C-alpha cells in the first residue's frame, strides 16, 4: 500500500513577497 | 497463477496465530531482500549483545557503495550468521542482489505506493515490482491477470514511472 | 586480498579519468550551446534549474 | 494529466526524502559521515531527476490553466489561496544574482564564438591527452 | 558554541528550503485526486483534506506563444551568464578545497615523517585494541615470558604513544594504569638495595 | 528598465469601491481603468458605440442569469478579436473573468462557430486583481537548492579528517 | 513467489540436553533444521521472522525413548509458484533441446518445442545461445518464462515452462 503519508509542512508564517505598487489612481 | 489459482495454502485471506483474517502478503525481490537483510543484521546484533552479556560497525553493512561491496558484506553476513551450511539461501540472496531493481528503501516504498495505489491484487503488484515492462501490452500479455482489469493508459503511466524510478548503477 | 586492492585501484583510476573528462566537458560547454540543426542535443528549458544542475556537477566532482 | 501525475509522484518522493534527511539531522547526535554522504547523494540525484522530468514535460504544464473550484469557498480560505498563488522569489536570492550580474558586468557575439572555439579546442586537447597514455 | 550556532543555522536553512518545497507537492497533488478520488485521498495533508473536498486540478488547454528572436537569444545568453558564474564559483570552491587539503595533507606528512624517522627497530611488535579507547595502537612485548620466566603477574607489554606536546615516543606499561601523569618515570622507578 | 511582471501585478481602487461598490453589474466597469484592460480590445469600441448611440458548468448558469451578459454577446458576435468576458461569479466577494480571443472563421468547410482561444488568467479577489505554475515550481526548487548548497558547504567546513581515524567532527 | 505463512514443526530434544538452557538448544535446533529447507506443501523455506518471538509448547516425553518432543509455531517467508505463472530469471545452461532458467532458488526448463521458430540455436557463439531478429538470450540474460507445470519432491521442486506465445524472450 502506502508506507507512510507526508507530514503537513505548511508554512503560514511565511510573509510572502508580493509586490504592491499600482494603488494610486 | 495465470488464473489467480493460489489454492488453499496461499489464499488471499490468511488466518494468523491470533485468529484474525489478514490480507495475503507478497514481496518482490527488493522487499524480500531488504526484509531478509534486516532480519539477518538484527540477529547478528542480538548475537553480539548476548556475547557481550555472557562476557558503530553495523552502519556500514546496510549502506553499500557498490554491488560488489554489497555482495562482500552479504558473504560476511552469511559467514557470521548462517554458518555456511545453507547453499540455497546463498543462491537466493545472490539472485536477489544481482537482479534487485531497487536498492534504496525509499525508492522501494515509492514503487510499492505506485503499484498498490490502484488497489490491484497483491500477486499482480509483486509481479509488477519484479518485472520491468516497456509497454503496457507487454505486461498485460506477460501478466494475464492484469488483462481486462487495468486501463492501458494507467499501465503505461505506471511502467514509465517505474522505469524512471530505477536508480542508476 | 592484494588482487582485490589491485582491482579497487583500477576502478579508482578509471573513475578519476571519467570524472575528470566529465568536469572538463561540463565546464568547457558550461557556455550553453544553441544550434538550429536537429543533430545537436543541448537543452536549457527551465532557467534556474540550469544553475542547480551546474552546482550539482560542482558538488559531485 | 499524466505528466502532472508523474511530476506529483516524483515530487512527493523528493519531499519524503527531504523529510527523511530532516528527521535524521534533527537528532542531537550526528550519525556517521558515510550515512550522511549516502543520504546527500541519493536526495541530490533525486533532485536532478526532478529537474530533468520537469524539463521533459514543460508543454503539458504550460497548457494547463489554473482555476479555483466552484465548490471551494474563497471567503473563508482566501489566505490559503493567496499562500499558493504567490510566486515571487525569496529576496536574498534576488540580490544574490543582482550582485552576481554586477560583478560579471557584435563584440559580445564574437567573444561568444571565441568561447566556442576555446571550448572545442580544450575538448580536443584533452581527448588527445587521454589518447596519449594507455589507460587500459 | 560556534558549532551549536552553525548547526542551528543549517537546521533553519534546511527548514526554510523545505517550507517552499512542500507547497509544490500541495499544489500538484490535486490533479490525481480530481481524476481518481481514492488514490488522491492520501496525497494531501489532513488539513488540506479538511479544507475542501479535493477535485481542484482539472486539465485545460492554452496555446503556445508565438516565438521570435526577442526572448530565446537573451534567455540563452543569460543562461551562458549564470553558467559562467557557476564556473567561477566552481573554480573558487575547488581552489579553496585544494588549499585546505594541501595544508592539512602536508601537516600529516610532517607528523608522518616524524613518526618514520623517530622509530627504531627483532622486537615483538603488534597492534592491540585499547581497553578504554577501543582503537588500534602499537604495542611491544618486552617481558621475560618467552625467555623462561614463570612470573605470571605481568606480561611485559608496553603500548607506544606519540607524545603530542614533545613530538616524541613514550612507552606505557599494561599493569601501571593508575598513574596518569608526566611523573610516571620517578613514581615507577624502583630498585633493589643491599645493606650490610 | 525594470518592469514588474503583470502576473503578480495587483491593482487597488479604494475610490471606486467607495463610490460604486463591488458588484457583478460594474465588475467590468471596475476592470476598465486597470492597466490589464487593453484599449485596443473590441469592448472599448463597443463602449464608445454605446456612448455615441446614447448621445445621438456555471457558464450556462451565468449565461441565463443576466440580460446584460446577453447584450454582451449580441454586441460582441459582430466584432471578432480580443474581448473580455466573465468566467464565473460567487457573491459577494469572488469574481473571475474569462480572457479569450475570438476569430470568427466563416470560411466554407468549417461547420464550427467562431474560434475561442484563451490568452490570460485574471482573478478578482475582494478589491484586488491577480494574474505560470512552472515558474513557481522552478523558483521554489532553485531556492531550496541554494539553501541546500549553503548548508552543505557549511557542513563540509565543519568536517575534519585524520588518516588514523577517517573523517570526524 | 514470496509469501508469509504460519508454520509448525515437531522437534525432538535428546535427554542429554535436559538442563536450564533447553530453550537455547531448541532455538538452535529450529534455526539449524528449518531454514533453507524445502517442503512440497509450502515450497522452499526461505526465512523465519521474529526470531525473538518464537512460540513454544510444553514437552511431552515419548514413552519409548525418552526424547522430549516440542511443537513450535512461527511465521516464515517462503517461495512457491503456481500453474500459469510468468517469472523473470537467469539462464543457467544452454542445450539443443531448449534451456534452463533459474528463478529464485528453483529451475524451470523450456523445451525447443515451446519457443517460436524465430529463435534459432547458435552453437558457434561463445557461449552458445539462442538468436532471433530482436531478442538474444544467453548466460546472465534476464529472460521471462511462463511456468506451465511443477514437480514436487522431498527436497526440491522442478518446473517446466513455455515461451511459445509473443512478448517472451529477452527484455
Amino acid at each position: 500500500p502506502s508506507y507512510s503519508p507526508t507530514s503537513p509542512s505548511y508554512s503560514p508564517t511565511s510573509p510572502s513577497y508580493s509586490p504592491t505598487s499600482p494603488s494610486y489612481s | 497463477a495465470a488464473t489467480l489459482q493460489l489454492g488453499q495454502e496461499f489464499q488471499l485471506k490468511q488466518i494468523n496465530h491470533q485468529g484474525e483474517e489478514e490480507e495475503l502478503i507478497a514481496l518482490n525481490l527488493s522487499e524480500a531482500r531488504l526484509v531478509i537483510k534486516e532480519a539477518l543484521v538484527e540477529r547478528r546484533r542480538a548475537f553480539k549483545r548476548s556475547q557481550k552479556k555472557h562476557k558503530a560497525d553495523d552502519d556500514d553493512f546496510m549502506h553499500s557503495e557498490t554491488r560488489e561491496k554489497e555482495l562482500e558484506s552479504i558473504d560476511v553476513l552469511l559467514e557470521q550468521t548462517t554458518g555456511g551450511n545453507n547453499k540455497d539461501l546463498k543462491n537466493t540472496m545472490q539472485y536477489l542482489t544481482n537482479f534487485s531493481r531497487f536498492r534504496d528503501q525509499e525508492t522501494v516504498g515509492a514503487v510499492i505506493q505506485l503499484l498498490k495505489s490502484t488497489g490491484l491484487h497483491p500477486f499482480e503488484v509483486a509481479q509488477l515490482g519484479s518485472l520491468a515492462c516497456d509497454t503496457a501490452d507487454e505486461a498485460k500479455t506477460l501478466i494475464p491477470s492484469l488483462n481486462n482489469k487495468i486501463s492501458d493508459d494507467e499501465l503505461e503511466r505506471i511502467l514509465k514511472e517505474l522505469s524512471n524510478l530505477e536508480t542508476l548503477y | 586480498m592484494s588482487n582485490q586492492a589491485l582491482y579497487e585501484k583500477l576502478e579508482q583510476t578509471r573513475t578519476i579519468l571519467s570524472v575528470k573528462l566529465a568536469e572538463l566537458i561540463n565546464m568547457t560547454t558550461i557556455a550553453d550551446r544553441n544550434d538550429d540543426d536537429e543533430g545537436s542535443f543541448a537543452q536549457e528549458n527551465s532557467e534556474l534549474a540550469v544553475a542547480t544542475t551546474s552546482v550539482m556537477m560542482v558538488n559531485n566532482q | 494529466g499524466q505528466a502532472l501525475d508523474a511530476v506529483r509522484m516524483r515530487l512527493a518522493q523528493l519531499t519524503h526524502s527531504l523529510r527523511r534527511i530532516r528527521d535524521e539531522m534533527s537528532k542531537a547526535e550526528l550519525p556517521q559521515w558515510y550515512t550522511l554522504q549516502s543520504q546527500l547523494n541519493v536526495t541530490l540525484s533525486q533532485l536532478v531527476s526532478v529537474t530533468s522530468t520537469l524539463q521533459h514535460f514543460q508543454e503539458t504544464l504550460d497548457s494547463t490553466v489554473v482555476y479555483p473550484l466552484p465548490k471551494f469557498p474563497t471567503t473563508s480560505h482566501e489566505s490559503l489561496v493567496t499562500t499558493l498563488l504567490r510566486k515571487k522569489n525569496i529576496p536574498e536570492v534576488d540580490e544574490w544574482m543582482k550582485y552576481v550580474r554586477e560583478t560579471s558586468g557584435e563584440e559580445i557575439e564574437k567573444l561568444l564564438q571565441q568561447d566556442r572555439e576555446i571550448t572545442n579546442w580544450a575538448r580536443t586537447t584533452f581527448r588527445n591527452e587521454y589518447g596519449k597514455h594507455d589507460f587500459k | 558554541e560556534q558549532f551549536v550556532k552553525r548547526r542551528r543555522d543549517m537546521l533553519e536553512h534546511i527548514n526554510l528550503a523545505m517550507n517552499e518545497s512542500s507547497l509544490a507537492l500541495e499544489f500538484v497533488s490535486l490533479l490525481l485526486s480530481s481524476v481518481k478520488e481514492s488514490t488522491g485521498m492520501s496525497s494531501m495533508s489532513p488539513f488540506l483534506r479538511k479544507v475542501v473536498k479535493p477535485s481542484s486540478l482539472n486539465s485545460d488547454k492554452i496555446p503556445y506563444v508565438a516565438p521570435t528572436k526577442k526572448e530565446y537569444i537573451e534567455l540563452d545568453i543569460l543562461n551562458k551568464g549564470w553558467k559562467l558564474q557557476s564556473l567561477n564559483e566552481s573554480k573558487d570552491l575547488l581552489r579553496a578545497s585544494f588549499n585546505k587539503l594541501s595544508s592539512i595533507l602536508q601537516n600529516e606528512h610532517d607528523y608522518w615523517n616524524k613518526i618514520m624517522q623517530s622509530i627504531s627497530n627483532k622486537d615483538v611488535i603488534f597492534k592491540i585494541r585499547d581497553r578504554t579507547s577501543g582503537q588500534k595502537l602499537l604495542a611491544i612485548k618486552y617481558g621475560y615470558e618467552d625467555s623462561g620466566s614463570t612470573y605470571k603477574h605481568d606480561r611485559g607489554i608496553a603500548n607506544i604513544r606519540n607524545n603530542i606536546e614533545s613530538q616524541n615516543l613514550d612507552l606505557i606499561p599494561h599493569s601501571s594504569s593508575v598513574f596518569k601523569g608526566t611523573d610516571f618515570v620517578h613514581s615507577v622507578k624502583k630498585f633493589l638495595r643491599v645493606r650490610i | 528598465m525594470n518592469v514588474t511582471p503583470l502576473d503578480e501585478l495587483q491593482w487597488k481602487s479604494p475610490e471606486w469601491i467607495q463610490v460604486f461598490g463591488l458588484r457583478t453589474e460594474n465588475v467590468l466597469d471596475y476592470f476598465a481603468e486597470s492597466p490589464f484592460f487593453d484599449k485596443t480590445s473590441n469592448n472599448q469600441v463597443i463602449k464608445m458605440q454605446r456612448q455615441f448611440s446614447q448621445l445621438n458548468p456555471a457558464r450556462r448558469q451565468i449565461l441565463f442569469k443576466y440580460p446584460m451578459y446577453m447584450q454582451l454577446e449580441e454586441e460582441l458576435m459582430k466584432l471578432d478579436g480580443t474581448e473580455y468576458v466573465l468566467s464565473s461569479v460567487r457573491e459577494p466577494d469572488f469574481w473571475v473573468i474569462r480572457k479569450q480571443r475570438r476569430t470568427n472563421n466563416s470560411g466554407v468547410g468549417s461547420a464550427k462557430g467562431p474560434e475561442i482561444i484563451p490568452l490570460q488568467d485574471y482573478y478578482i479577489i475582494g478589491a484586488n486583481i491577480y494574474q505560470t505554475i512552472f515558474k513557481i515550481v522552478q523558483s521554489r526548487l532553485m531556492s531550496t537548492s541554494y539553501h541546500l548548497n549553503s548548508t552543505l558547504e557549511s557542513l563540509y567546513d565543519l568536517i575534519e579528517f585524520q588518516p588514523s581515524q577517517g573523517v570526524h567532527y | 513467489m514470496f509469501f508469509i505463512k504460519d508454520l509448525s514443526l515437531n522437534i525432538t530434544l535428546h535427554p542429554s540436553f535436559f538442563g536450564p538452557r533447553m530453550k537455547q538448544y531448541l532455538k538452535t535446533k529450529l534455526l539449524e533444521e528449518v531454514e533453507g529447507s524445502c517442503t512440497g506443501k509450502f515450497g522452499y523455506i526461505l526465512c523465519v521472522l521474529d526470531y525473538d518471538n518464537i512460540d513454544i509448547q510444553r514437552g511431552r516425553i515419548l514413552p519409548t525413548d525418552g526424547s522430549a518432543e516440542f511443537n513450535v509455531k512461527y511465521r516464515a517467508v517462503v517461495f512457491k509458484p503456481f500453474k500459469g505463472e510468468v517469472v523473470d530469471g537467469t539462464v543457467v545452461s544452454c542445450s539443443q533441446h531448449g534451456f534452463e532458467v533459474q528463478v529464485g532458488p528453483m529451475k524451470v526448463f523450456v523445451t525447443k518445442h515451446l519457443m517460436p521458430q524465430d529463435l534459432t540455436f547458435n552453437a558457434g557463439s561463445n557461449p552458445p545461445s539462442y538468436q532471433s531478429s530482436e531478442d538474444v538470450i544467453t548466460i546472465k540474460s534476464r529472460i521471462r518464462v511462463k511456468i506451465e507445470g511443477c514437480i514436487s519432491q522431498v527436497s526440491s521442486i522442478h518446473a517446466i515452462g513455455s515461451i511459445k506465445e509473443d512478448y517472451l524472450g529477452a527484455i
